[PDB]
């Protein structure tokens, strides 16, 4: 039971540390998917106007 | 309203069994239950009225179109049953389990017999084991 | 649907079906508490704390408080 | 004073359910 | 007696006073403001605010369902000569 | 817990008024909400319950618990056992109230909490590691089986394990409450009757099996477990009475053996528990048909509990090993008397049951024809002969030497001393 | 007896 | 599938797609398989006026129904026939076809007593229903 | 909180405990820098536990907050019941809160 | 005499910053805000002599009049039931002081008539009264408080007379109104304004023609 309880340390270990290097990359990809589809459905109008 | 007169021709003939656009007035009531609206019980006399009108004894298809166009009730709509008992549906598993159903309205409800409440339960229950699925069970009310 | 865990120390759930071996005096029956087995006597069907929850809560789901 | 009990005597099998009302003054009168 | 109809349904899925009984502690009734009284029983209005919140929750609507509940047994086997 | 410790010298021995006074001063050595508080506000609700003259039913018994679940959730929100010693507390304070219907849904909040207390993993993942497993390894298995977990799922411990012996007691108490109280009906029907039986001995099942893991299968918890599991058995087989059963009834007096043996060499042979892990054992084995191993020990029965009373009746006291009893740690011993022990004592002249020769058709059918909670445990005593509440607790030599010769008569002795007295 | 107990 | 491919190409022709709501109906059962007017009006209204080949290769699979069984089309005479003669009147069985279920046009039903020999059969004459139910299912007379 | 008491006196060591306690316990960007780079980092070196298993979302505000109280040696009016009830804040415990 | 449950350490509770009433000086009269309530033992007290409950703080006050008492001669009594809504049927506190201490800030907030469960209290000192009257009688305000069904209505004999004339419209059974108070203290003047009320609203036998 204390082999499982230090492999259950390393799956925790192995969550912290993914959960905050993909927070900074994934939050990036969803601001620069925000622009884009911002942008496009911008012009989509301006379009419309047209 | 040519669809309308087309589930109209339906019905009549569904219960004749004479044969040439002639039904008795004992299946008459229960016609226009498969029509899918609510009897007053001093109706049925009011419609021998003019089944005997010409001497008939006998529905002749023109007088149930036209006394049917005289008086006639909000039909329960296909949607709106998938809706009455998916309201009955708390768990979210698509399934109606048949104690539920008992207890819940026949403390409530206008016109309901101990009778017709168990016999609903207990046919629509086919598989015995205490559960709707009312997906199923209301294309149990509308196949067409 | 039902779990591994759940049919092999309740496989007739409303019957008792005897699984003990207290004083060690399907043959293959344990739950997933233990992964050290070469024989039969190692097998030990002690329920887990999830399991304890998930086949405990499967009694009032059996009956509907008359009919 | 009788005729208002006497109209208490007439029917109410219920006595008349009331709702009552106090109108007072904020200081000492 | 009023108590039975107008508190059926509820949390429940013998006697007249054994089921009345037997409501009050299915519906979280605490026995304190509970009056020992024959038929007239005093009820101190707030715990029956209590229980009215859910009392309208518990009616709802349900007057479509039995506009066909009443009338459902030709239209069985109507359809299964129409399909 | 020093002046707790005082507390807990008044509440055993009734001196509840004094106990009320030093507990309301006890609280006011402890920080505001601070939930290392509990063990005083737990004894004050035990005073609330048993030392004041209002019953069980009291608002000021729901507004403890409220007011003490309060600071467990103030401080320690839903993250410590002090919401399992609360819920203990709830379970004693409604066993008292009746209602083990009721008390089986505390139990049952119990095990709830304690699972999420221990928690448990979910491995989302599992999935796409067998793809990456497939792509690499070099196995049949990661394509025809899904990929286990890592590291499995938890074990159930010594407390969590003890409530589901303590739902096992509510289940089996409220079928036995009602077997005696068969005058009104609607109490407990057929169908509930086999289902409440069979799964209270599932849950003594479940705390015997995690009780060998942890403390291994030789200790006295272990044993309570087995013996009770056995009991449970017996009175499942009673209440179905079905004949496909014969299977139930081998693990049952199984069961019993290794409670007997193991009690003899923990508890020596003059103990209110050793003489029942050989009478409920003489029950079973009389079941079977083994009707004269069953006769010696029910012979047996009777030599060393008569024995266990040639000793002093003040030094003939049982407290039953219980998580009730380790969690409310100071009570009067007579408060856990009921519950399996006085099963025994009424199961065991009933259950034989021959009558139905003369003295039952000759002074009955002749007779009619003929016309015109402070309880304190009693410390100082009167004579050698007493009376003690443990003596009750187990059958009389009177009415246990009752079903040793109606053993005899009926079913056994050999076929030579029973030619020679016809 | 001769089939499932063949833990080994 | 190969007659599935064999049928849609002799039909269609260049094209490979079938623009013609009747033509739809006709492929159906000369592969063997019946549907329905309501079935093949979704299928055309789904497949928006083009039909192909890879629509109607599995258009016959999932019109391929275990329940073309005897028992069932028995069931329709049965009620019908109260006294459970075996027999049901010729008008009985005109009703049954032109009002009941959907309704017929008056020439592909009045093929139908040229094939079955209801024709020289008056108004009022009775018939069997078990000839009707066995030569529509192809079973052998 | 300065502005509002006219007789109860203060010291700067109260104000080291309070920019401590409300980067330990708080809503703010300030206290995600404190968990994030310091509180984890200062709990490696000190008792050989690893940064990823410290995190302020798994860690209960009130039992953590009843442990300074004992662990630092300061007394607070308010209680550990008192901030859950308490709206979110930059820096919710104030100089006021303090006993001696 | 107050319930014993508000003095005890395990049923209530004091959080600094609460209002709290002081067993002292009997004939209660007392307020006072906490500062602690664990000193040495017993609780600290700041006697007294707009603020939300919710940033828990001592009321910041120069020349504090600190004093030590236990916890058996203090109640926990503000925030800062019992009649949240204008109907101050509900009641917290069964003493007759809870209605004259709400009936304080509902004097000093001006609002004035108040429901009292089945009873009413109109507490409109001698100053310009007929302005009183006026604001709650205008024509206006008679028709309001017939059109909304009671709820967000405000606590007026405008609903005590129209709970006897809903059981009018439903009930058919017998009613009762009545006012009450001291020597010309224009308790006749409360009842005929309402009086009005009683057959302004609903048809009651609009001029018919011949038939009926």
């Amino acid at each position: 039971q204390r082999c499982y309880a230090i492999l259950e340390e390393a799956i925790t270990q192995l969550h912290s540390c993914t959960e905050d290097k993909m927070g900074a990359v994934l939050s990036r990809q969803l601001e620069l998917q925000r622009e884009i589809d911002t942008m496009d459905w911008s012009e989509s109008f301006l379009q419309y106007l047209r | 309203t040519e669809e309308q007169i087309a589930e109209f021709k339906e019905a009549f003939s569904l219960f004749d069994k004479d044969g040439d656009g002639t039904i008795t007035t004992k299946e008459l009531g229960t016609v226009m239950r498969s029509l899918g609206q609510n009897p007053t019980e001093a109706e049925l006399q009011d419609m021998i009225n003019e089944v005997d009108a010409d001497g008939n004894g006998t529905i002749d298809f023109p007088e149930f179109l036209t006394l049917m166009a005289r008086k006639m009730k909000d039909t329960d709509t296909e949607e709106e049953l998938i809706e009455a008992f998916k309201v009955f549906d708390r768990d979210g598993n698509g399934f109606i389990s048949a104690a539920e159903l008992r207890h819940v309205m026949t403390n409530l409800g206008e016109k309901l017999t101990d009778e017709e409440v168990d016999e609903m339960i207990r046919e629509a229950d086919v598989d015995g084991d205490g559960q709707i699925n009312y997906e199923e069970f209301v294309k149990m009310m509308m196949a067409k | 649907r039902r779990g591994r865990e759940e049919r092999s120390l309740l496989p007739r759930p409303t019957q008792f079906d005897p699984v003990t071996r207290y004083p060690h005096d399907d043959e293959w029956v344990s739950s997933g508490i233990s992964r050290l087995a070469n024989c039969v006597a190692d097998l030990t069907t002690a329920p887990s704390a999830v399991g304890v929850l998930e086949m405990l809560g499967e009694q009032g789901k059996t009956g509907k408080p008359v009919a | 004073q009788q005729l208002m009990n006497s109209l208490l005597l007439s029917d109410s099998p219920d006595p008349p359910e009331c709702h009552f009302i106090a109108s007072v003054n904020s200081t000492r009168i | 007696a009023e108590f039975l109809r107008l508190y059926a349904v509820l949390v429940v899925p013998r006697k007249p006073k054994e089921a009345v009984i037997y409501l009050l502690q299915t519906i979280k009734f605490p026995t304190s403001d509970y009056q020992l009284g024959r038929s007239l029983v005093f009820f101190r209005k707030r715990t029956f605010l209590v229980l009215e919140m859910q009392r309208a929750a518990y009616l709802r609507r349900v007057m479509p369902a039995v506009a066909t509940l009443c009338r459902a047994w030709p239209t069985f086997r109507a359809r299964l000569f129409r399909t | 817990d020093a002046v707790l410790d005082i507390v807990g010298g008044a509440i055993r021995f009734g001196v509840w008024k004094v106990a009320r006074y030093l507990a309301e001063r006890c609280l006011n050595f402890y920080p505001e909400s601070h939930a290392a508080a509990t063990q005083n506000r737990l004894l004050v609700f035990l005073i609330e319950l048993h030392g004041s003259g209002l019953p069980t039913s009291n608002p000021r018994l729901v507004n403890l618990i409220g007011a003490c679940g309060r600071a467990i959730k103030d401080h320690w929100e839903d993250t410590h056992p002090v919401r399992l010693d609360l819920l203990t507390y709830q379970a004693w304070h409604m066993h008292v109230s009746g209602d083990l219907s009721e008390c089986a849904w505390v139990l049952r909040s119990a095990l709830t909490v304690a699972a999420a207390m221990i928690g448990n993993r979910n491995y989302t993942d599992r999935n796409e590691v067998r793809k990456l497993l497939m792509l690499t390894s070099l196995s049949l298995k990661p394509f025809r089986q899904q990929l286990e977990a890592t590291t499995p799922r938890q074990v159930t411990n010594l407390r969590m394990a003890g409530l589901l012996r303590l739902l096992a007691r509510a289940k089996l108490l409220w079928l036995l409450d009602l077997d005696q109280k068969r005058k009104c009906p609607t109490f407990s029907s057929p169908g509930n009757r086999s289902d409440v039986a069979t799964e209270a001995c599932n849950c003594l099942q479940w705390a015997l099996d995690a009780y060998d893991f942890h403390l291994g299968s030789e200790t006295p918890l272990t044993v309570g477990t087995a013996y009770e599991l056995a009991m449970a058995i017996f009175l499942l087989r009673k209440a179905t009475r079905s004949d496909e059963a014969l299977l139930l009834v081998e693990t049952a007096a199984r069961l019993a053996e290794a409670s007997l043996r193991v009690r003899t060499q923990l508890f020596g042979r003059q103990h209110v528990t050793t003489l029942n892990t050989a009478l409920l054992l003489g029950l079973l084995l009389a079941d079977q048909g083994k009707h004269r191993r069953a006769m010696s020990l029910i012979e047996a029965v009777i030599r060393n509990s008569f024995i266990r009373s040639l000793r002093s009746p003040a030094r003939r006291r049982y407290r039953p090993e219980d998580s009730f009893s380790q969690t409310l740690w100071c009570l009067p011993d007579a408060f856990f008397y009921d519950t399996f022990h006085t099963h025994g004592r009424i199961i065991q002249p009933d259950a034989l049951h021959d009558a139905l020769l003369a003295h039952h058709k000759r002074r009955i059918e002749a007779a009619a024809m003929t016309r015109r909670e402070q309880t304190r445990d009693s410390y100082a005593f009167l004579t050698h002969q007493d009376e003690v509440p443990s003596d009750h607790l187990i059958p009389s030599i009177q009415d246990l030497e009752e079903t040793l010769i109606r053993i005899y008569i009926n079913h056994g002795i050999d076929s030579a001393l029973e030619r020679r007295l016809c | 007896q001769e089939d499932k107990q063949r833990f080994v | 599938a190969l007659k599935v491919e064999s049928a849609f190409c002799e039909i269609s022709g260049a094209s490979r797609t079938i623009q013609r709501k009747e033509a739809v109906a006709n492929l159906a059962r000369y592969l063997g398989l019946a549907p329905s007017e309501q079935e093949v009006d979704t299928f055309f209204h789904r497949v928006n006026g083009r039909c192909d080949l890879a629509a109607f290769g599995r258009f016959c699979s999932l019109l391929v129904h275990d329940e073309d069984k005897a028992a069932n089309f028995r069931e329709l005479f049965l009620v019908y026939d109260k006294e459970h003669t075996g027999k049901l009147k010729k008008r009985v069985v005109k009703m049954i076809f032109c009002n009941l279920g959907e309704p017929l046009s008056a020439a592909e039903w009045r093929s139908f007593e040229g094939i079955f020999d209801l024709a020289d059969k008056k108004d009022d004459d009775l018939v069997p229903y078990e000839p009707i139910v066995r030569k529509l299912l192809d079973l052998p007379q | 909180d300065l502005m509002s008491q006219t007789f109860r006196h203060f010291s700067w060591t109260d104000i080291v405990l309070l920019n401590l306690f409300n980067l330990t316990l708080g809503d703010s960007s300030e206290s995600d820098e404190f968990w994030s780079s310091f509180l984890a980092t200062r709990c490696s070196q000190y008792f050989d536990v690893e940064a990823g298993s410290i995190a302020k979302s798994r860690i209960s505000r009130p039992a953590l907050y009843v442990a300074m109280q004992h662990h630092c040696g300061i007394s607070f009016l308010p209680d550990a019941g008192a901030l859950n009830t308490m709206r979110p804040s930059a820096h919710p415990l104030q100089p006021s809160h303090l006993r001696l | 005499q107050v319930d014993e449950s508000l003095l005890r350490r395990s049923t209530s509770f004091l959080r600094c910053g609460g209002h709290v009433i002081l067993r002292s000086h009997v004939e209660r009269h007392r307020s006072a805000q906490v500062i602690d309530s664990n000193f040495l033992g017993r609780v600290l007290i700041q006697s007294t002599d707009f603020h939300d409950r919710f940033a828990y703080k001592p009321d910041p006050r120069a020349h504090p009049n600190l004093s030590v008492d236990a916890r058996q001669e203090v109640v926990p009594v503000g925030c800062l039931l019992e009649g949240k809504l204008g109907d101050l049927l509900y009641l917290s506190a069964s003493t007759p002081a809870a209605v004259v201490d709400t009936l304080r800030g509902r004097f000093y907030h001006d609002e004035y008539f108040t429901k009292c469960g089945n009873m009413l209290i109109s507490v409109f000192p001698p100053k310009n009264r007929e302005r009183i009257f006026d604001t709650e009688f205008s024509e206006e305000n008679r028709w309001q408080y017939y059109a909304g069904e009671i709820q967000d209505l405000r606590p007026h004999p405008f609903l005590l007379a129209r709970r006897a004339l809903e059981n009018v419209w439903l009930k058919r059974r017998n009613q009762f109104i009545l006012t009450f108070g001291e020597l010309d203290a224009a308790q006749d003047n409360i009842q005929k304004e309402l009086f009005r009320y009683i057959y302004t609203f609903a048809p009651r036998d609009g001029a018919k023609d011949q038939d009926g």
